[PDB]
């Protein structure tokens, strides 16, 4: 069948059974660097079954007049389990992602999610409203770490850049009526073999909803969005002492 | 017509026809590129691939 | 030596890129085949799903009836070549006689693309590139007329030392390349590598260039890819005393060589700063124009 | 004279009626088959769709 | 001498011989024509074409 799923990888395991297919970010499978391609001398890790594992990081609420998400990678595991321990151990980083977006509702809800991924996703500030004003995001809303932050003008994806075209990148609809799960696979998306896990994020992940949700009185208020992720390939190398930031 | 292999598209699959009177090969004219797209690694990025025929879901 | 079974049978190491699709060959547009009626259950080609995240793959054959037609339409003008290797305005240098800006009859101009909405919203359609580039110097008077003046411009690769004067020790150029050309021959014309420490210029980088604590005099550090600073260009007028004639210089650059990655959403709102996506929050127009009602034109 | 595909292709003049159901001879009434008990899913000849 | 095929008169019966230094088919120069006529499309366009010797009308 296609509508009913399991992805298996490591020690977790996750069902589903309204499925959309898998998306797989620019037709690339996440691999791990070849000979001809490294540039650094030491021998790297690849710690395996530890760290290639599904996380899940937190619950956001869907409401009639929410306005969207945005999440940064991998600033959301650069403090979770043996993961973040290596990243925060380790001078270089190498990995891709697995990402399931989970929200489902009753067959008398509607509504629609945008969830997309869009590399170097750098976000502007609204320059003090009249624009003679140099200011640069704080470090909650560049950084926002493993809670999210909400967006403030999802027209224009607080980086004057319109929404309308975000379908260009790797993305999936969370549609009600259909379905209530989204998974898109990213490979390393980078210039460099081997970057920061803590000063470089490599893309941002965004949940917008284009439809608004809407059903009758007495039918349950509370519908969650839930974000779960598991790196691939992972690779580590400069071991070091640790550092926090 | 001994030259250094110095131009920015050196190790890539396409090949190009140029114009150079230099020894540094990133001085040449931009050429003629070879016509071949891969629209499907945006349009269809899929796992499982679909028939036109069919229905998507089922 | 492997000994396990889970070691010897593991898919650990594996470099090669699995790809799903391939590139084909495509000179002309595709050409169209005759179509027929069709009257049957279980073969639907009109509905789809958009929730996949795939374009729809309906044709013209699988609709309506249509004829055959032989498409010779070329595909060759929407080339990156095609599309990038066309000059345009990056850079302007003021050299006036009285001033506070240029008052010494030299200038440094740090070299970055992104001064002018034009190339800048080409260019930022994708987010790698690497490329040569061709760079000419048209200069003139603010009047516009051609004077007998001789001028030398000096390419100062980082590290290098800046010159702070007209009478500067640097200007002896005995590694820095350098070009004399007087303003009644034609503009200068130079050609230049791609000079990246990485595989690309990224023209969008999220993240920090040294760690710390991220303060407000901290702060700038967002955005800047260090990557992407080749250095500066001077110009200045030779001899020992002032010039005679105020000089307006203007850069043009041609990109050629090109490869490109990674494709995002084209800016949409006016530019405020350089190498800074900043927009005028107060101010947000929408991407188009727009009507009275959505049931008239 | 036909040289367009469309007219070369084309299926414009069939005059032949094509028929799905055939004439079978039939002189005597149908016979009826030894039957015996079934037990098992999947298989309904009983449900139908008027 | 490896160009595009852009000039205004490809796909035509009659070649030219050209002189160019570019990539583009249309910066050439104009060359020679080939010396072919055809006067009969415009003095003599009737269905049935009669001797010169007899009556065009019998
Ligand atoms: C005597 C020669 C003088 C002419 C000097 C011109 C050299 C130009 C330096 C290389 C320019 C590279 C093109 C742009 C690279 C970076 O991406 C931009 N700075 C973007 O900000």
């Amino acid at each position: 069948s296609d509508r009913v799923a399991q992805l298996t990888i490591g020690n977790s395991t996750i069902t589903t059974q309204e499925a959309a297919n898998i998306i797989v970010g620019y037709g690339e499978w996440p691999s791990y660097c070849s000979d001809s391609d490294a540039t650094a001398v030491d021998k790297p890790t690849r710690p395996d079954v530890s760290v290639n594992r599904f996380y899940t990081l937190d619950t956001k609420l869907w409401e009639k007049s929410s306005k969207g998400w945005y999440w940064k990678f991998p600033d959301v595991l650069t403090e979770t389990g043996v993961f973040g321990q290596n990243a925060q151990f380790h001078y270089l980083y190498r990995s891709g992602f697995c990402i399931h977006v989970q929200c489902n509702a009753s067959k008398f809800h509607q509504g629609a999610l945008l969830v997309a991924v869009l590399p170097e996703y750098v976000i502007g500030s609204v320059a003090g409203g009249t624009g003679t004003e140099d200011t640069h995001p704080p470090y909650k809303q560049t950084q926002p770490g493993a809670d999210g932050f909400e967006l403030q003008h999802p027209y224009v994806l607080d980086a004057g850049i319109p929404i309308s075209q975000l379908t260009v990148c790797p993305h999936q609809w969370i549609n009600l009526r259909t379905n209530n799960c989204a998974t898109i696979i990213v490979p390393y998306i980078n210039a460099l073999p081997f970057d920061s896990a803590l000063n470089h994020c490599n893309f941002g992940l965004l949940v917008v909803p284009i439809s608004p949700l809407d059903y009758d009185q007495g039918a349950t208020p509370v519908i969650p969005i839930t974000i779960t992720l598991a790196p691939m390939c992972s690779e580590f190398a400069g071991l070091r002492q640790a550092v926090t930031q | 017509s001994h030259e250094n292999s110095n131009s920015a598209t050196e190790g890539s699959t396409i090949n190009y026809t140029t114009i150079n009177y230099y020894k540094d090969s990133y001085a040449a004219t931009a050429g003629k590129q070879s016509l071949k797209q891969d629209p499907d690694k945006f349009a269809n990025p899929v796992k499982d691939i679909f028939t036109e025929m069919a229905a998507p879901l089922k | 030596g492997d000994r396990v079974a889970d070691v010897i049978e593991s898919s650990i190491g594996d470099s090669v890129s699995r790809a799903l699709t391939r590139a084909l060959p495509a000179p002309t547009g595709q050409d169209t085949q005759v179509s027929s009626h069709r009257l049957d259950t279980g073969k639907v080609p009109a509905l789809q799903a958009a929730e996949i995240g795939a374009s729809s793959n309906a044709s013209d054959e699988s609709m309506i009836e249509t004829r055959c037609v032989l498409n010779s339409h070329s595909t060759a003008e929407t080339t990156l070549d095609s599309f990038f290797s066309r000059a345009g305005l990056v850079g302007e240098i003021d050299l006036p006689l009285e001033g506070t800006t240029n008052p010494n009859g030299y200038a440094n101009w740090d070299i970055d693309i992104t001064g002018y909405a034009q190339m800048r919203r080409k260019v930022e359609l994708f987010t790698y590139m690497r490329f040569d580039a061709e760079f000419t110097f048209v200069a003139c008077t603010p009047t516009g007329q051609v004077v007998p003046q001789l001028l030398q411009y000096m390419f100062v690769p980082p590290g290098a030392p800046e010159p702070d004067s007209r009478e500067s020790l640097a200007w002896q150029t005995a590694t820095n390349p350098s070009v004399f050309v007087k303003l009644s021959d034609p503009p200068a014309q130079v050609s230049v590598p791609f000079m990246s420490p990485a595989s690309a210029y990224q023209w969008f980088y999220d993240g920090y260039p040294t760690f710390g604590e991220h303060k407000q005099e901290k702060d700038l550090e967002y955005g800047a890819c260090p990557n992407n600073m080749m250095g500066t260009f001077s110009v200045r007028t030779v001899g020992t005393s002032k010039s005679k004639y105020p000089l307006v210089i203007r850069i043009y650059m041609r990109m050629k060589h090109v490869r490109a990655w990674i494709p995002r959403p084209m800016r949409n709102q006016n530019y405020l700063f350089k190498a800074n996506p900043n927009y005028a929050g107060n101010f947000i127009k929408p991407t188009g124009a727009s009507r009275t009602a959505i049931t008239t034109l």
